[PDB]
DNA sequence: GCATCAGAGCCCTAAA
DNA sequence: TATAATGGGAGTCTGATGC
RNA sequence: GGGG
């Protein structure tokens, strides 16, 4: 078949096909299995030894693999590969978190508390001080992952009218934007069905993206504004430090009735 | 504004707890604006870096996974298994919580496969859907490195 | 700052001087009247004006942001009575 | 370790594409929608529906979510019910399922080949406000645009279409994203234009322009007023966090005041002045005091005129619009011996 | 052993 | 909305504690 | 950058 009426190949009478001088050849580790009749599954399904492929039920697969439904060929290509569930990311994490029952984990991390080398012994006490703490608080682990991600009141990241008319804005306002642009095209990603590449670099620049907002520099580059080299001041930055919320509005204040002069 | 909505219809304090049906916004204390919380509804889920990156990991700990490990699986690096499935790689069966590469995640999941570009013009010495062991000869100067079906791509003469 | 027409700073150092001497309601009145609270300071001055005492103080707006700040950082900052039930130091307006 | 050099290292491992694989696999995807119009034809379903349903079973198990703008929720479900409605049709019709599906995988590859095209063209935006990975992923999202738009018949290679798609995708988010105060993109366009212009007329002159100089250079409808105009609307905020001095103390958000709070003093005022104005009312009497309250409204607003004072006062309707004076006239007396109110005018 | 992290005095002025 | 275009540019010294 |  051709662009063009013209330059299409037709047969012109009576004849069998060969061919010949391919471009390049796919060796795929597949098995093929033809089929003269309607063909029950369509090209992607996954399948294990034993299920039915064409023809009413006559022909099935024998190993485990992806569907490829070949229409010229006449054939159903079972490509070897498994429905394995392994993932990426924090919704990964959230899950093996979820799955996790402590009272059995105390158990365990007890059993192992009785055992010589003294390494062994140190080990699954830090381990059971930590199962411990979620025990006793009521704290379920996968709360260490975030779904919703809080948004701190406006007026403590104010957008503010200076004297001139200029405006000036504290730097959690722009850890948010970046976070929510980033969210926003991550739903479009998704809603277009993108390939797991563009997702994957979609979600981990989300993930670096909740990370400046709560800690900025802790890990990778610190986040800065355009054409500054000053990482921009994260939650943990306002909290920690001699210029932190701590120990400069709390353990020490600024007051009124108070003045200063030469003595 | 103390006790006033955005389009200004309700703008005194008779009103308090109302909220306008034209600008939505509740009639109460401006102060209010350094109580209230919003929040963002992520798409994926994201770890929060002080439970991940605060040393030893309290993640890592629980999880019995390394530094290195939680870096890999949280910022895209490496999978990990949640139900193999039955699956091999390099002859023993992968078992939960095993780490992967991106290589060794597709042979896995989308199975193995190669493509040999013939010289062109050259004809290969092997016809299209034969299987093939590793090592054979398709075409006077490509060997075939893996067992499968061989397939042509795009013949040149019919 | 003399320019913006500023408090001064009594810092960590100085609230352990007034520590040191025992002076707890001078230290209260640092902490919450002549500063951040703003219930307590509005009071104050209003009481001073009219001749009065003025009131015991109210909690410091900064503990206030500390709370909201530990929120953003997702942590549930609880203040508790003595019967572990929550104190409310919003005063209702921050709960739906 | 370091995003950029991640990315670029996964990109590779996607060989690019021969120009066969390439009309092949665009060719596939044409194929593909022109099969899910008819799949919608024969079915009686939604094209959009259809197209989704195919595309959930090629990606897999792993993506299932609701699409914004399909009728039904997008749960494995309705994806097997829909989908045994796509199988159980005649061979003759069958057959465009199976095209459906081998477009969209083919789909999936086109784009994954050609991620290293947008990366050549997101090199060249960085430096505009925009991370060089955000650039990347809104010229991916431009990419995809162009996938689904390529007419593969006009015998053009892929890159020349995509670049336009992808070029105009990073512009837009440049334009979109880039301002804390987000700015419409085509006042972004003038703002854009303004500066170009300047920068021409500042590299002949010497010198500065001046408003009058740029508002000539800008054709009709600009004078001075409009340029400068313009100009304040293009300022970008500054960080309240932006250090004074170098030492790490002082912040610039320290040197600002905060004016919306009353001050202690305005507090107390507003307590006096309410405090005098119902000590005030009552002096005369509640009630001639009682209708005029209603007429201003304490912590009311009660103003409006005429109509609606129709209903209680005590009296009909003009005769309030008298007391009202008389309030007034009353309140205007006994306010000379009591002129305590003189001060609250400022 | 060696790396990774988080520490490193207080108040005040003026300049930005 | 159509020649083709397909992998980035850049910079002190302490003590305590977990691999 | 100065002052104690
Ligand atoms: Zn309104």
């Amino acid at each position: 078949a051709a662009i063009d009426p013209e330059e299409e190949v037709i047969a012109e009478a009576e004849g069998v096909v060969h061919l010949h001088e391919p471009a390049s050849i796919l060796v795929v580790k597949a098995r093929v299995y033809p089929f003269e009749d309607d063909v029950e599954v369509s090209t992607g399904d996954r399948v294990a030894p034993g299920d039915v492929l064409a023809d009413g039920g006559k022909v099935k697969s024998d190993v485990y693999g992806r569907v490829e439904v070949d229409l010229v060929r006449n054939v159903v290509r079972v490509v070897e590969s498994y429905d394995i569930d392994a993932r990426m990311g924090a919704e990964a994490i959230q899950q093996l978190l979820k799955e996790l029952d402590l009272e059995a984990l105390e158990k365990e991390l007890l059993e192992e508390m009785k055992h010589p080398s003294r390494a062994r012994r140190a080990k699954a006490r830090k381990r059971l001080e930590v199962v411990r703490a979620f025990l006793d608080s009521g704290n379920r682990p996968e709360w260490m992952i975030l779904e919703a991600v809080p948004v701190l009141p406006p007026d403590l990241r104010p957008m503010v009218q200076v004297d001139g008319g200029r405006f000036a804005t504290s730097d959690l306002n722009d850890l948010y934007r970046r976070l929510i642009n980033r969210n926003n095209r991550l739903k479009k990603l998704l809603a277009q069905g993108a390939p797991e590449i563009i997702i994957r670099n979609e979600k981990r620049m989300l993930q670096e993206a909740v990370d400046a907002l709560l800690d900025n520099g802790r890990r990778g580059a610190p986040v800065t504004n355009p054409g500054s080299d000053r990482p921009l001041r994260s939650l943990t930055d306002i909290l920690s430090g001699k210029q932190g919320r701590f120990r400069q509005n709390l353990l020490g204040k600024r007051v009124d009735y108070s003045g200063r002069s030469v003595i | 504004k103390d006790y006033e909505c955005a389009c200004g219809k309700y703008k005194r304090q008779r009103f308090e707890g109302k909220v306008c049906e034209r600008c939505g916004v509740e009639v109460t204390k401006s102060i209010v604006r350094r109580y209230r919380m919003g929040h963002i509804e992520l798409a994926t889920p994201a770890a929060h870096i002080w439970f991940v990156k605060d040393v030893p990991s309290k993640i890592g700990t629980l999880l019995d996974l390394s530094a290195t490990e939680l870096e890999q699986v949280l910022y895209f690096s490496k999978y990990i298994v949640l139900d193999p499935k039955g699956a091999i790689l390099n002859g023993v069966p992968v078992e939960k919580r095993q780490l992967l590469t991106d290589e060794e995640y597709r042979e896995l999941r989308y199975g193995k496969q190669e493509t040999y570009p013939l010289p062109p013009g050259v004809d290969a010495l092997v016809k299209d859907g034969e299987e093939v062991v590793k090592g054979q000869e398709l075409a006077p100067g490509v060997v075939s490195r893996l067992d499968g079906v061989a397939l042509y791509r795009f013949p040149r003469r019919v | 700052g003399k320019a913006q027409f500023g408090g001064q700073r009594f810092g960590e150092m100085e609230v352990w001087a007034l520590e040191a001497y025992g002076a707890a309601h001078t230290l209260q009145e640092m902490l919450t009247l002549k500063s951040d609270d703003i219930e307590g300071r509005n009071a104050a001055y209003e009481a001073i004006i009219k001749g009065e005492d003025v009131p015991e103080p109210s909690v410091p707006e900064s503990f206030r942001v500390l709370v909201k700040e530990l929120q953003a950082l997702a942590l549930d900052v609880q203040t508790l009575d003595e019967k572990d039930n929550p104190v409310d130091i919003f005063e209702g307006l921050a709960s739906k | 370790s370091d995003p950029v050099r991640q990315y670029l290292h996964e990109i590779g491992q996607v060989p690019l594409l021969t120009l066969e694989e390439e009309v092949e696999l665009a060719r596939k995807v044409e194929e593909g929608m022109e099969a899910i119009k008819k799949l919608s034809e024969i079915t009686g379903l939604d094209p959009d529906l259809i197209r989704e349903v195919v595309r959930a079973k090629i990606l897999g198990s792993a993506r299932v979510r609701h699409i914004p703008g399909l009728k039904e929720t997008l749960d494995p479900k309705t994806v097997e019910e829909i989908d045994q409605k796509l199988k159980s049709l005649p061979k003759e019709h069958k057959r465009y399922l199976h095209i459906a599906r081998e477009g969209e995988a083919a789909r999936q590859h086109l784009i994954e080949a050609n991620l290293r095209l947008v990366v050549s063209i997101a090199k060249k935006y960085t430096g505009r406000g925009l991370s060089f990975l955000d650039l990347i992923q809104e010229g991916n999202q431009g990419l995809i645009r162009a996938v689904e738009k390529f007419e593969y018949k006009r015998r053009f290679k892929f890159s020349t279409y995509a670049t336009w798609w992808i070029r105009q995708a990073i512009n837009r988010a440049i334009a979109d994203q880039a301002r804390t105060i987000r700015i419409p993109v085509h006042m972004v366009e003038t703002i854009n234009k303004l500066s170009r212009t300047a920068r021409q007329l500042q590299q002949e002159l010497g010198r500065e322009p001046t408003y009058e100089e740029i508002a000539e250079a800008m054709g009709p409808g600009w004078d001075a007023k409009r340029v400068e105009e313009t100009l304040k609307i293009a300022q970008e905020p500054v960080s309240l966090e932006t250090p004074i001095g170098d030492e790490k103390d002082s912040f610039y958000g320290d040197f600002i005041p905060d004016e919306h709070l009353p001050s202690p003093v305005d507090a107390a005022t507003q307590s006096l002045l309410s405090e005098e104005l119902e000590k005030a009312l009552s002096k005369l009497s509640e009630r001639e005091a009682m209708v005029l309250k209603l007429r201003k409204g304490l912590i009311d607003g009660r103003e409006h005129t005429l109509e609606e004072v129709g209903a209680f006062f005590g009296v009909t309707r003009e005769r309030i619009r008298q007391i009202e004076n008389k309030a007034l006239r009353k309140l205007k007396y006994h306010e000379s011996r009591t002129r305590k109110l003189r001060d609250f005018l400022d």
